[PDB]
DNA sequence: GCACAGGTAAATGGTTTGTGTCTGCTTATCGGTAGAGT
DNA sequence: ACTCTACCGATAAGCAGACATACCTCTCGATCCTGTGC
């Protein structure tokens, strides 16, 4: 993200959120985990239709 | 072939080739002859591994970015406690996780590989 | 409107010599023809009721010279616009025309139906991009830039480099793409039919460096290759040879080659006299950066940045 | 039975079936240098004669296409010297039963 | 007064981001022997 | 003994073909004309 420095391999700024649901997330945490939805989401609708074909 | 061997005469360079006779590798050009002794062992060199040492362009504003994060690691030289630390530049996963140091008061590029 | 119109507004019909020469354009307020003749201000209530087009006509002047105002059309007028009634309309005026307050515009009412153009995503022209390609083909790395110009018409014309041969294999040499020529070309080749014919000039523009030997060792074969070609005047008649399928004479094929280069070779940078230069430092340039992803100094391009 | 060493010619494979009623096989020290029937994946191959394939068409009530097949270049029907239409009774373990039978035509 | 019937248009040049995974046909390329001498 | 060239087999490599879960709901457009006739 543009607000983390180069060269940066700590885990807050690779993807960890170490807040919970109840406390709240920051926005970077939040960006990752909409970016995470999104892939499941996106494996999901093919999965979907793969499965099917294979099962047809 | 480290380097390039261009003919005085026009612009092209310079194919290689022995003297049979003389036994003496000679290089001459197409145009033009230009026959000179060529007192170079170097007729070709390969390499198969990275530069030890590769860093980068590191110009002189290498400073002036401000995404380059900072240190406080001691300058060898000038002994100064400010930097700027970047990763090996190779694109692909066979270099390590080494740092290199560049320091902005002399210039100085010195890596944390202790060993 | 008026750049399109000014674009291409002379033509000659053949001292017997017509011209047209199209004038300015202006676009009026939107007006509806009724059934009589009679005209009268169209308002976005009275359109969508009466599932009429909200479309302003635009005329253009004619001056036609042998050596006025004229209709061309209508053109449909979004809501909230320059040329809307809306864009001055206060909240009472809002009120009064029957118009929502809260309406934001943007949309166009054809028909007497509401319809908004969706935005259209596209990769950016002008821009070299690296790519690796599939280890069971024969190509290594592509270099492509999308040519396309921004005030003229629409070309995109795709100038694209590629690395033949494979890292294990020993014949590695890059060979180019010029437009309506369906076979590769050799870039030492291309080069020296813009004028550069020594080869040390060549690795000049190419590299930009002294000391980088391992980009050196990979032309040598494309220098190598290039030993054939010698001069300008065979280079371009070797291009002219790989257009046309020898309907003409060798004669016109370096003018044709000649052509195709100031035309449609990087549609971008320049289109006029001069241009050898420049298409050589750019084509430079380009190769530099292929050679640069080949040698692992730079990362693949990627196609999802925004 | 011959056993080459490396590779063999085209030709040399054409000369083979040329010799009736007799039968020629050619085999590589490579291929036998690991016994194939000894893999725990492998289960027992037992050939039939015609008397018994006969009683099993006959008990069965099927044709000879209505049967399993299995290709003469298959390792175990060289390993077998399988003729084209002779039967092979399969015995294999099961999780669901303890013994299983199943037979297959070379073809 | 208005209708009536053939596909006469573009020639061109030209297009598009990022679809893989087998399938079959058609070449190009690579070894290997047979018609016999001094 | 392998030269002067022929069919045998065994691959590489380019050229196209087929197709992508299932169920229903709603709205919205388009289904021809210009040169030629007395
Ligand atoms: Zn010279
Ligand atoms: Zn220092």
């Amino acid at each position: 993200l543009p607000h983390f420095s180069k060269d940066d391999y700590s885990p807050e700024s690779k993807g960890f959120v170490e807040n919970s649901y109840l406390r709240g997330l920051t926005p970077q945490e939040f960006f990752f985990h909409a970016m995470g939805g999104r892939e499941g989401l996106i494996d999901t609708a093919v999965k979907t239709a793969e499965t099917g074909y294979i099962q047809r | 072939m480290t380097t390039f061997r261009f003919c005085r005469d026009c612009n092209n360079m310079l194919y290689p080739r022995e003297d049979k006779e003389n036994n003496r590798l000679l290089f001459e050009c197409r145009t033009c002859s230009y026959v000179e002794e060529a007192g170079s062992p170097l007729v070709y060199r390969h390499e198969l591994i990275t530069n030890i040492g590769e860093t980068a362009g590191v110009v002189q504003d290498i400073g002036s970015d401000p995404t380059l994060p900072r240190s406080d690691r001691e300058c060898p030289k000038c002994h100064s406690r400010e930097n700027v630390f970047f990763q090996s530049q190779q694109r692909r996963k066979d270099t390590s996780m080494v740092l290199f140091f560049v320091c902005l008061s002399c210039s100085h590029i010195f890596t944390s590989d202790q060993k | 409107l008026q750049d399109i119109i000014c674009e291409d507004s002379t033509l000659i019909l053949e001292s017997r010599k017509y011209e047209i020469s199209f004038g300015k354009i202006y676009v009026t307020k939107p007006m509806v023809n009724e059934s009589d003749g009679v005209t009268h201000a169209l308002y976005p209530q009275e359109a969508r009721l009466r599932n009429l087009t909200y479309s302003s006509g635009l005329f253009v002047d004619v001056k036609k010279r042998t050596y006025g105002k004229v209709f061309i059309g209508r053109l449909p007028i979004m809501l909230r616009s320059k040329n809307c009634y809306l864009s001055e309309a206060t909240e009472s005026d809002l009120y009064k025309l029957k118009e929502c307050p809260f309406d934001m515009g943007g949309y166009f009412i054809i028909n007497g139906s509401e319809k908004v153009l969706i935005a259209q995503e596209r990769s950016a022209g002008n821009i070299v991009q690296v790519f690796k390609k599939a280890a069971p083909s024969p190509i290594s790395h592509v270099a492509e830039i999308r040519s396309a110009l921004e005030k003229g018409s629409r070309f995109i014309s795709t100038l694209q480099v590629k690395l033949y041969g494979r890292e294990g294999s020993s014949a590695r040499t890059i060979k180019a793409t010029l437009p309506y020529i369906k076979q590769d070309i050799p870039i030492v080749i291309i080069f020296r039919a813009l004028g550069i014919i020594p080869d040390g000039e060549i690795l000049e523009h190419i590299c930009y460096d002294v000391n980088d030997w391992q980009m050196l060792e990979m032309l040598k074969p494309c220098v190598e290759d290039g030993f054939v070609i010698q001069d300008r005047e065979t280079a371009l008649d070797f291009i002219g040879r790989r257009g046309t399928a020898l309907g003409i004479k060798k004669e016109k094929r370096i003018q044709y080659a000649k052509d195709i280069l100031q035309k449609e070779f990087l549609p971008h940078i320049t289109q006029l006299e001069g241009f050898e230069s420049r298409k050589a430092f750019f084509l430079g340039y380009m190769i530099n950066r292929l050679l640069l992803c080949a040698l692992d100094r730079k990362d693949q391009d990627d196609r999802d940045h925004f | 039975i011959f056993v080459y060493q490396n590779n063999i010619t085209p030709s040399a494979m054409k000369l083979v079936p040329s010799i009736p009623p007799a039968t020629i096989e050619t085999f590589n020290e490579a291929a036998l240098v690991v016994n194939i029937t000894h893999h725990e994946l492998v289960p027992k191959h037992i050939r039939l004669s015609s008397d018994e394939k006969r009683e099993l068409l006959k008990r069965y009530r099927l044709k000879e296409s209505q049967l399993p097949r299995i290709q003469r270049a298959d390792p175990v029907a060289l390993y077998l010297g399988l003729k084209r239409g002779e039967v092979v009774k399969i015995i294999r373990k099961s999780e669901t039963s303890g013994r299983y039978a199943s037979y297959r035509i070379c073809m």
